[PDB]
């Protein structure tokens, strides 16, 4: 159901900056 | 700190209970239910209940909207077949403002023509919004079928009505049932002479209504819905009256309503003695209405299709036992400590309070403290329990459902 | 149960029961 | 009196501790009911892939049956005490609690650690209820409101464990053992990340003993590298839409990163969340509403419902809205809901301030209106702020914030940012992502 | 004297040589449509039909007689209650708006 959806991972195409997903953005985001 | 409670020469109580809270609050209870609408002016207080906001000769419908919204008050309006509140809130720093707001809706309301035009379709959505939870037009057609005259007008209004209201047909109405004589303007947060000031200077003012002749029928709606709902009751007693709690007693020994958040409801008599023999979804509990002139009790069913009649023919059979005496104390004085708990509970909040501090003071005259009311639910009698239940099943009956009604029965075939 | 009606100028509409 | 005058006549509230960790706090007050509770940090954002669900099902099996009072005993000593019992999950928190008489309390909290600590899980019952989720994971298709943040939480949040569900997928549920729930079950319900409250009809001496009685049992500890701390989760700007046309309505939902708990511009953010407000088709303002954003739609008709808000979790939140209406008038809505953040952004006129500050006031007090809302707003503040916060606390922040504020908190948070856009319906008319972020700035 | 003015402008006016009333010649503004929007089914009807009468004879520039021209007395100002009730509101939805 809509329990069971799930977002894939876009890694492949994100930037460096964000690829860990651990970390936060708002760092990097003003220089991205 | 206590409950003053007073009474003017005009019949108008009054109420006031500084608790020295911050958030103030009023209400002004009244007789003006659906009750009192008679056969021509139908679904007018559903109407009335939208009134608010309106133009009035002290401010406008403009005004009003945006003063209340700066000092961040409320204005809602809860209504019965009896009564007709209007019920505030705010910050006890601007009192003085929302009271003025207030009279002026119900001493002086203009009910212009045109703002009544744009007003009328929405009921077509809050009539609309409450039936798709099913409940409210199964629980009407039983006062339509049981009762005859005034209870039986519905709190919503006709669908042809819509479009056709006339404003002599609120003037009329409110000229005839927004009267000093019977009302209450209770209060909270709030001291007593400012009360007593505003009620004597813009309050001091000046129809009736029949009683509720029951009558014993049956209405049915096939209505293509996946479930079934079906309400079965008897005549009740009024409120006041020591044989009403034996009935709301009567209720958590039946069945009261899940206590515990998923719970199994062991404890209820009827939802356990469905459990035996039906393996499927279902769902079931007591129905207890009292009015003053008169009330209802009963139950009222959630069923598959097929299973309406063996679903309502455990809860027949069952209060059918409870009525030839077999019946311990424990569950009595279990059953108690339910209702001697939601009296509590249900006025445990300010508004839950202000629902009971005022409900009374129109049929009564006189505030029960919540004391006087666990002494007389420590006075009842499983003598007064048993019926109570005999009256039920003894009684005449009236009755509604609503979803797929193939299976399900009448009165006669119980 | 013994349903009760309720509108407003800014709590939802709602029906109590 | 005064308003000021009572915030300082509330009751302070009274805290205590526990020598295994169980913090414990209460609140005086002459109400004769009461209400209990077990307010801790568990559920979805703790789960993993494996375990995803299990915050949820543990909810159902702990009323269902304990060591010391199996099968519907535990049900039956509260229908027979005439009290009302209650629980809910989240993300991070969760808790158990009861709504009780004053005098019959210390047979309430006895039962909490029978729960609690003392849940049989028995299997029977288990299979039971994997039968029970997999109903009501049907039943939440049709909340379509609850589908959409369970989208939105899944997108901003990709990747974490925070994208997750409440109950799970019905995958997992259907794959859940006894020891994940054991395992889940003997690592999070740990004294120093719990937590008790009440108030209404009590002392908070009549309470501490009991605890003392009870709890002092617990494991108010841990194997050194058994209990983990939190992950800052991330923010991601991204859209997911369910494209449905079949459907009579679109529930749809836009909202960016939040700042956290702690952080006290939410103080900020609930004023303007306030400022714009909500509106559902049956207020009687229409028109004459004060909020444009409300006044427009009744106008024009463009919805029939929408709703702000402000989620707030660990180190971050989610701000932004959630709307309904029909297909042809989405993009109309979002161009006039945009340009009330870039308005306040920039032009917060000092006299629709003042609203949102009154607002706020009449909701955290109505709000407290009874003893369950306290005891909520207690057993959360001990695990997100710590302490507890007197209200006269909270007015003071207010009163610091003027315009000059606003306007530097939202450009902060709103202007030019990524937001997360969700959709569930007939959303033809749905504009693009780009779009959005185009229409975020004003010029 | 003024009296014996006003009821001379309304006669070289032109508009009583055709049916039509005062308030019926008014600019149509967002405040005015309001007002004609408001008025009952007796009196608007009644606005209708003076106009569509007066257009089909300044089509000819034809008028009525003198018999059915319209009187100063009889020049009922059937609109202002209505009007000025809007204009309060305006004025205060502005004022209460700085």
């Amino acid at each position: 159901s809509h329990t069971d959806i799930k977002v894939p991972d876009f890694s492949d195409y994100r930037r460096p900056e964000v690829l860990d997903s651990t970390k936060s953005s708002k760092e990097s985001s003003e220089a991205r | 700190q206590d409950l003053e409670f007073t009474r003017l020469p005009n019949g108008l109580v009054i109420a006031s209970l500084e608790n020295y809270a911050p958030a103030s609050r009023i209400g002004l209870f009244i007789k003006a239910g659906s009750r009192y609408e008679n056969s021509n002016n139908l679904g007018t207080s559903h109407l009335l209940r939208l009134a608010s906001s309106l133009t009035t000769k002290g401010a406008s419908s403009f005004k009003i909207t945006r003063g209340i919204e700066a000092v961040g008050g409320k204005l809602s309006v809860t209504s019965t077949r009896e009564n007709m509140a209007y019920t505030v809130e705010c910050l006890r720093d601007d009192v003085d403002i929302l009271m003025e707001f207030l009279l002026n809706v119900t001493t002086a309301p203009e009910f212009r023509r045109w703002e009544v035009a744009a007003l009328q379709p929405q009921l077509r959505i809050d009539k609309a919004v409450a039936l798709q939870n099913p409940q409210a037009h199964v629980i009407e057609n039983l006062h339509a079928a049981a009762y005859r005259n005034a209870l039986a007008n519905s709190l919503y209004c006709p669908d042809y009505r819509i479009g056709k209201v006339t404003p002599v047909e609120l003037h009329d109405y409110v000229q005839n049932h927004f009267t000093s004589a019977r009302m209450a303007l209770i209060g909270l947060g709030v001291s007593h002479p400012v009360l007593k000031q505003v009620a004597e200077q813009f309050l001091n003012i000046r129809l009736s209504g029949a009683k509720a002749k029951y009558h014993g029928g049956e209405i049915r709606e096939q209505n293509g819905d996946s479930l079934v709902h079906a309400a079965l009751v008897a005549e009740s007693a009024a409120i006041g009256s020591a044989e009403a709690n034996a009935f709301s007693v009567l209720q958590h020994v039946l069945g009261a309503g899940p206590h515990v958040k998923r719970g199994s409801n062991a404890t209820s008599s009827l939802y356990q003695a469905v459990a035996k023999g039906v393996h499927e979804p279902f769902d079931v509990s007591a129905f207890n209405a009292s009015y003053s002139d008169s009330g209802l009790f009963g139950f009222y069913t959630i069923s598959q299709a097929a299973s309406a009649g063996d679903v309502i023919k455990a809860a027949y059979n069952q209060v059918k036992t409870i009525a030839q005496g077999n019946l311990s104390n424990p569950d009595v004085q279990a059953a108690k400590n339910k209702l001697k708990a939601g009296y509590l509970m249900s006025v445990e909040s300010s508004e839950g309070f202000l629902d009971e501090v005022g409900s009374q003071a129109l049929a009564a005259g006189s505030y029960t403290p919540p004391s006087t009311v666990l002494q007389q639910i420590d006075a009842v009698a499983d003598a007064d329990v048993i019926n109570a239940a005999k009256k039920f099943v003894s009684g005449r009956k009236s009755m509604a459902a609503s979803g797929n009604l193939g299976h399900t029965p009448f009165i006669d075939e119980l | 149960r013994p349903v009760v009606a309720s509108v407003s100028l800014n709590v939802p509409a709602s029906v109590r029961y | 009196a005064t308003y000021a005058q009572a915030l300082q006549s509330v009751p302070e509230t009274q805290v205590s501790q526990l020598d295994n960790g169980l913090r414990v706090a209460s609140e005086q007050s002459s109400q004769p009911t009461c209400t209990v509770g077990v307010w801790i940090d568990a559920g979805s954002r703790y789960e993993s892939e494996k375990n995803n669900g299990a915050g949820y099902f543990v909810e159902h099996l702990a009323f269902k049956g304990t060591k010391n009072r199996p099968g519907n005993a535990l049900e039956k000593e509260v229908e027979s005490m005439g009290a009302h019992l209650n629980a809910y999950s989240t993300r991070e928190h969760t808790a158990y609690y009861i709504k009780a008489l004053s005098k019959d309390l210390p047979k309430a909290v006895e039962l909490l650690a029978d729960i609690v600590q003392n849940c049989s899980l028995e299997d029977s019952q288990i299979e039971k209820e994997r039968d029970v989720i997999l109903q009501e994971l049907q039943e939440n298709d049709t909340s379509m409101r609850d589908v959409v943040f369970n989208y939105l939480h899944a997108t901003a949040f990709q990747g974490t464990p925070l994208a997750q569900s409440v109950e799970g997928p019905s995958e997992n549920v259907r794959k859940l053992s006894r020891a994940d729930l054991t395992e889940y079950l003997s690592r999070h319900y740990k004294a120093p990340r719990m937590v008790l409250a009440a108030a209404g009809g009590l002392e908070h001496r009549q309470l501490l003993d009991l605890a003392q009685k009870h709890f002092s049992g617990l494991s108010g500890t841990y194997d050194e590298d058994a209990v983990p701390t939190l992950s800052p989760c991330r923010f991601t700007g991204s859209q997911i839409c369910h494209r449905e046309d079949g459907l009579p309505l679109a529930h749809v939902a836009i909202a960016v990163e939040g700042p956290g708990w702690a952080h006290p511009d939410n103080v900020a953010l609930q004023v303007a969340n306030a400022i714009i407000g909500h509106y559902d088709c049956t207020y009687g303002g229409g028109a004459h509403l004060s909020s444009p954003l409300a006044s427009i739609a009744a106008t024009n008709k463009l919805c029939q419902s929408f709703q702000t808000f402000n989620i707030c979790y660990a180190d971050t939140g989610l701000l932004g809205a959630h709307f309904v209406c029909d297909h042809m008038s989405i993009d109309d809505m979002m161009f006039v809901l945009q340009g009330q953040w870039m308005r306040l952004c920039t032009s917060a006129t000092e006299s629709e301030v003042l609203r949102g500050k009154n607002l706020l006031r009449n909701a955290l007090v109505s709000h407290l209106d009874g003893t369950t809302p306290v005891c909520e707003d207690i057993g959360r503040s001990l695990l997100t702020y710590g302490r507890r916060i007197p209200l006269a606390e909270w007015e003071s922040r207010i009163a610091e914030v003027d315009a000059r504020v606003v306007r530097e908190v939202c450009s902060k948070y709103f202007y030019d940012q990524c937001p997360a856009v969700a959709g569930f319906g007939p959303i033809e008319q749905l504009p693009d992502y780009n779009r959005i972020r185009s229409g975020m700035f004003w010029l | 004297w003024l009296e014996g003015i006003r009821k001379w402008y309304y006669n070289a006016a032109g508009f009583n040589k055709l049916g039509l009333m005062r308030d019926d010649t008014i600019h149509e503004n967002d405040d005015v449509k309001e007002a004609i929007r408001r008025l009952p089914e007796n009196l608007y009807d009644d606005r209708v039909f003076r106009i569509k009468r007066a257009l089909d004879l300044s089509m000819r520039q034809q008028i009525l007689p003198k018999e059915q021209w319209t009187k100063y007395e009889e020049d009922k100002s059937y609109l202002e209650p209505y009007l000025k009730e809007v204009i309060r509101e305006r004025k205060e939805r502005e004022e209460w708006a700085k």
